[PDB]
Order: C-alpha cells, then structure tokens, then sequence
RNA sequence: AUUGUUGAUUUUGUGGGUGGUGGUGCAU
C-alpha cells in the first residue's frame, strides 16, 4: 500500500511538473509572438481586402419594430387552488401563534430568553411630511373628514418603487402620522363626533398598514412619545395627561 | 465621464467651416469617422485598438 | 398631410430597416462618412455649438445633405423610436433626441417624394 | 492567401490555442476581430481545434467588437458548430462548462444570437437533448422582451417540432410582457392545432411538451386574451387536451378576464 | 444607461417566481 501511495504521489508530482512545463513554454511563445506583432499586422494591413439581407433576416427587423408599436401586456402567475390557499393560510396562522406562545413563555427575538436580559438590571406635487406640522400645514385648509384622503395620497405619490428614498420618507411618514392621531384626539371634536369617528378610525387603518412595513420607524416614535409623556408627568402630573394619551396606549394595543 | 466629447473633436468657424482636430483611423474596418484618441506618445484608436506615433 | 406628418412616416420606415443614426455621435459619424441623406435638427438645442456643427457638416461642399428644422427634441426621439408605450398607447419615457441622420429610407413612399420635393 | 510571413505567425497562435487554458491570449489573436478578412485569418487558427477555454474567451472578444452583421457569422460559423459537435461527440451527450459560457455570451447581442444560434439550430434538425441545452442558456440568462417576442413569434410560425416546442415552452417560461401581437400568434399556434378543413396538425399527436407549453401560455397571459380567443383555446382543449394537464389549462383559462 | 471605442445589449431603487445540461428505479 505504501509503495502504492508513493508511486501515485510520484506521478500527481510528475504529472505536475510537466503541466507546469507545459506552461513555462505557453508563456515564452505568446512572448514572442507579441514581440513579433507589429511585425505580423504590418503586412496584415498591406494586404487587407478592399471594400442582401436574407428575407428570414428582413422579417426579424420589421417584427421588432412592429412589437415595439404594440402595447405591453402584464403578466400573471398561477391561481392556487381554494384547498391550497386554505392550507397556506392554516400553515402561516398555526406558525404566527407558535411564535406567540414562545414570546409568551420569555422567547426574546434578537432566539434569546428574557433571563438573559436579567443580567445586570439590579446592579446597575403631493408633498411628505417630514414633520407633524408640516402635514397639519398640507391639511390646514382641508376638512376634518378629508385627512385620509389626503394621508392615502401621500403615501401613494411615494411608494417605495416610484424612487429612491421613498421608504425612508414613508418611514418618517408613519411617526409623523401617530403624533396626527393622538394630536386629533386632543383636539375638541364633541360638535361633530360622527366626523371625527370616520377619520380617526380611518387614520389607524392606515397607520395599521404602514405599521406592517415601517414598524421599526414607529416603534422609536411610539417610544419615543413615552419618554416624553413620562416628563410631563413629572412636571404637571395630571394635567399634562389627556385625551390623547389615553388613544396613545389603546394604538399600540392595535400595531 | 465625458459630457459631449464629440463636440470636442471639431472646430467650426465663423463661416461654418467644419475642421476636424483628431485623426482618423486609416484600418479601413474602422474607415472613416473612427478617432485616435491623442496620448502623449501614440495615438490609439478604441475600435481596432491598434497604436500609432503621433508624428507619423 | 403636413411637412411634420411627412417625416412622422418616413422616420418610422427608416427604422424598420435599421436606417436611422440617433445621436449627436451617430449624426456626425453617418454625415462625415457620406452616409447622410437627409438631417434632422432640433431648433431647442441649448448649445448653439451643436446647432453649429451639423449646420456646417451638412452644408460641406462635397456632400450636401438636406436639413429639417424640427421645434422640440422630445417629439424628434419619439420619431427616433426611443419612448416606450403605455397599456394606454401613448408614449412614455420618451428620450429627446437633439439629430437624427436617416441612412436608408428603406421603402419608397409618396412621403419621400413629398419631402424630397419641397427641398428641390 | 495570407502573407507566408503571417501564416506562419498564426499558425503559432493556433498551436497556443489547442491547449491553453488561462492566462493573456496571444496579442495577434485580440486584434482579429478589426480585420476585415478575419473569417479567412480565423480559419488559419484552426477553430475546432479551440480548447473550450479559447472558445470562451474568443466568443467576449468577437461579439463585443464586431458589427451585428458579422457577429452574426461568428456565432453561425464557430460557435453554433462548436455547440452542435461538443453534444455529438461527449459521451454522455452533454455540453462543456466553457463553452456553456460562450453561448451565454454570445447571448449578450440578441439580434446575432437569436438569427445566429437560435433560428440556424431549429432549422436544421435540432434534436431534443441540443433544445434543452440551449433552452436552459435562454431560460437563465436576461433577453430584453423585445427580441424575446419577436423570436417567440418566429418559432410559432415554424413546422411542428418537438424541438421548437421546447423553445416555445421556455420564452414562455420567462414571463416577458409579450406585445398583443405576440399573444394573438401564440393564439394561432394552439388554434391550429384544433381539428376542423384543416392540416395535419389537427390530427398530430402531441407531446406533453405542448400541452405544458399551452398550459403556461394559459397560466400567464390568460388576461390578456379576447373572449373569442379564449373560446377557441377551450375549442382546443376538449379536441386535443391531455387526460392530467387538460383540466387544469381548462381551469386557468375559465379564470381569466377578457382584455 | 452602459460595453470594450460602443449604442440602450446594460446600471440604479423597489417587489418577485423559480430546486434542474439532478440523479435513481418503474412501466412499449
Ligand atoms: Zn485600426
């Protein structure tokens, strides 16, 4: 066996010297005939030659044009059958309420465990809003029964496909539309509490849809507005409380 | 990036002359309207890539 | 059937048999090699400089070739063929182009007579 | 002929060739493409003596520099024979990884491709185990949807191959924004093959190649379709559908809206 | 836009289907 071994390791060695040989001459004639080039195109040049399409060729032409005259279809997928919709639907509803039950349990998604955080705690044209009043400035003159109207247009005039960026100004969009939510609740709306009933349960439909793509934008929002609340409370207590702060904690309940 | 090289290459006078100020490239594949691009020590076309002196 | 209705057809036929060079590039290179049989230039070009220098290679005493005064690049691309269409059918993304050079007109039509004419 | 001082120059070049494998290619050899004689300067460099390494690189460096027209032999002349030849002659009837490369690349100039590979193949008697080879380089790699129509509106005029089903089948495959006009002709292609006075096609036996060919056009663009259209198509199906594919074609048509 | 001069073949952002020059047996 060893022999054997030895013999094979002898001829992958000598099988690769030979290869490598073969290279080390590949290397010195492509030398040389780069060496010898001008010499060669020279008398390519002195002797170069001097200066119908097929009907299948032609009717290739005159498609592409006539392909491009024509309109665009759009395409489609396959439609899955009832029973398999229903058993992906099952399958994505039986997998999101496992993943309930272990957050429940102490599950922490970073897969950690809620004793890991216990280690050291004791010891130690249509315009975006960036902020919330330039959307009160956009719907100033608008009636209270308008703003989803126009909160849908903006976040249709910048979807994240039309440019670049989008998905960022649409996340800053959904902080900017919370701070709406509560700061309408605020606001006295006894005299037309109908009104007021179809536009803000309309605005958390829609904050519900941009919670879905952008959470992590609302969720410093949202984080951010307790931090806030919380100074008011050491300040005025009570009445830095209102109307809105109630709404506050019922939204995030929803998203 | 070159914004309206081909503007470069020519010169047009008063009268509306056209005077061309790059050679051309004489490999007749190339023929007329292929442009040596001016480097220091030769000139060279893009299409052929072949070189030439500049004072030949 | 106008001056402008006259070149709408002649462009597309051109193209059907690959006849057009689209470009300011493809313009001077078609007219310096006498490939050139007629010129179309856009009078809204910001720099007179290229208003300039096709006036003058298609003005060359050894090939004259005809020119056309066109108001708008944007209308002379979509000529060109470079928009796309739309589920509606109308053009979009269309691409102005400053000078279009027809090579080969491809199939004879009354058009090119008409054009043709008005320059004799 | 060539000057006697080149011959011999490129014959050397063509020796390099048989065998190389990496490395810069000779310098003689990147300048082919600007000559104008190259096809008479290729020949002298022996091309199906290429190792698949050349063919490779020699398929970058001619269909970058040559006009559409003369791409268009390369890819006839060379690289279809090569294609054809490598199938025949391998053992298991398969294709080598480097001239796998060459066929995409050459793919990156649709016009000579599609008329220099695609067209010439199917034309001339290609043979099932070739069509899956090369639908495999088509499947992968990007084709403007442009050129992609106009070719699939080529192969559907074409005789009743199997061979040409299967390039039907993967343009299909694709999912391309096919212009109506292309749709209206894949109409036609399957409307022919319904029984009537009509050809032999009526009564052809059919592969299951075409039934999964009709059913992706089905799947795809059955919105795209007239309700006349899709008439005929269900036409077609009851005279001609397969016993497991038919129903489900039935079920994407039904489902679709007219346009 | 991009290729290596070239001309819309690409590049960018957002979505997104795909196991496939896959094997292995079975039934003319
Ligand atoms: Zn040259």
């Amino acid at each position: 066996k060893a022999e054997v071994m030895k013999e094979v390791i002898a001829k992958s060695k000598f099988y690769k010297q030979e290869r490598q040989k073969a290279q080390g001459i590949m290397e010195d004639q492509i030398d040389n005939l780069d060496d010898n080039f001008e010499d060669v195109m020279s008398e390519l040049m002195m002797t170069q030659p001097k200066k119908p399409k097929t009907d299948l060729d032609k009717e290739y032409d005159i498609k592409v044009k006539e392909l491009q005259l024509d309109k665009r279809a759009a395409p489609s997928d396959r439609t899955k059958t009832e029973e398999e919709k229903n058993a992906e639907a099952e399958e994505k509803k039986r997998e999101l309420e496992q993943q309930r039950l272990d957050r429940m349990n102490g599950m922490i998604e970073l897969e950690r465990g809620v004793e890991d955080l216990d280690d050291g705690f004791w010891e130690n044209s249509i315009s975006c809003p960036r902020t919330h009043d330039a959307l009160l400035d956009q719907v100033k003159k608008l009636d209270l029964d308008d703003h989803p109207k126009i909160v849908k247009n903006i976040i249709k005039a910048y979807q994240p496909k039309l440019a670049e960026g989008n998905k960022e100004k649409l996340g800053k969009f959904t902080a900017v539309l919370l701070r709406h939510i509560i700061f309408l609740s605020n606001q006295n709306y006894l005299k037309n509490v109908q009104s007021f009933k179809r536009t803000q349960n309309a605005l958390i439909s829609i904050l519900k849809s941009l919670s879905e793509k952008y959470n992590r934008e609302l969720s410093e929002e949202c984080r951010d507005y307790i931090n806030e609340m919380q100074a008011r409370y050491k300040k005025n207590h009570f009445d830095a409380l209102s109307n809105g702060d109630l709404v506050f904690f019922s939204i995030i309940g929803i998203l | 990036k070159v914004k309206l090289a081909v503007l470069s290459y020519y010169k047009v006078d008063a009268e509306g002359k056209v005077t061309k100020l790059r050679r051309e490239c004489s490999n007749p594949t190339c023929g007329a309207g292929v442009f040596l691009a001016n480097h220091k020590d030769r000139l060279y076309c893009g299409k052929c890539h072949s070189v030439y002196k500049v004072n030949a | 059937v106008t001056i402008e209705d006259a070149l709408k057809v002649v462009l597309r036929t051109a193209l059907v048999h690959d006849g057009l060079a689209r470009g300011l590039r493809e313009s001077t290179k078609a007219l310096t090699r006498g490939e050139a049989l007629l010129v179309v230039l856009v009078s809204s070009v910001t720099e007179a400089n290229i208003i300039k220098l096709v006036e003058g290679l298609a003005n060359d005493p050894e090939n004259k070739v005809p020119l056309i005064k066109v108001a708008d690049a944007k209308q002379l691309g979509e000529w060109a063929g470079l928009g796309k269409i739309d589920r509606e059918g109308n053009a979009r993304k269309v691409v102005g182009a400053s000078v279009v050079v027809v090579k080969n007109w491809g199939a004879e039509t009354d058009e090119l007579s008409m054009i043709m004419e008005h320059f004799s | 002929a060539l000057p006697e001082k080149v011959i011999k120059a490129y014959t050397t070049v063509g020796s390099i060739l048989k065998t190389w494998t990496h490395g810069k290619l000779p310098k003689l050899f990147k300048v082919i493409p600007s000559l104008r004689n190259w096809q008479d300067v290729i020949y002298v460099t022996n091309p199906e003596e290429w190792s698949p390494h050349v063919v490779y690189e020699a398929t970058k460096l001619f269909v970058s520099n040559l006009t559409a027209k003369e791409s268009q032999k390369f890819i006839n002349l060379i690289l279809l024979e090569r294609f054809r030849d490598n199938i025949e002659t391998s053992e298991d009837h398969s294709l080598n990884y480097h001239i796998y490369r060459a066929v995409k690349k050459s793919l990156y100039k649709p016009s000579a491709f599609f008329k220099g590979f695609l067209f010439p193949l199917v034309e001339t008697g290609c043979n099932v185990r070739e069509a899956t080879i090369a639908g495999s380089v088509l499947a992968k790699v990007s084709v403007p949807a442009l050129h992609s129509s106009a070719a699939l509106s080529y192969l559907l005029r074409l005789p009743f191959s199997p061979p040409t089903t299967v390039f039907i089948k993967i343009l299909l495959d694709k999912k391309y924004a096919l212009p109506y006009q292309t749709v209206d002709d894949c109409v036609y292609y399957f409307m022919r093959f319904r029984i009537l006075s009509n050809g032999e096609d009526a009564t052809r036996v059919l592969p299951v190649i075409w039934h999964k060919a009709f059913l992706t056009f089905a799947q795809r663009y059955k919105n795209d379709i007239t309700q006349d259209q899709r008439d005929f198509l269900l036409e077609t199906v009851r005279q001609r559908g397969h016993k497991d594919i038919g129903p489900e074609i039935r079920r994407e048509l039904l489902a679709g809206a007219s346009r």
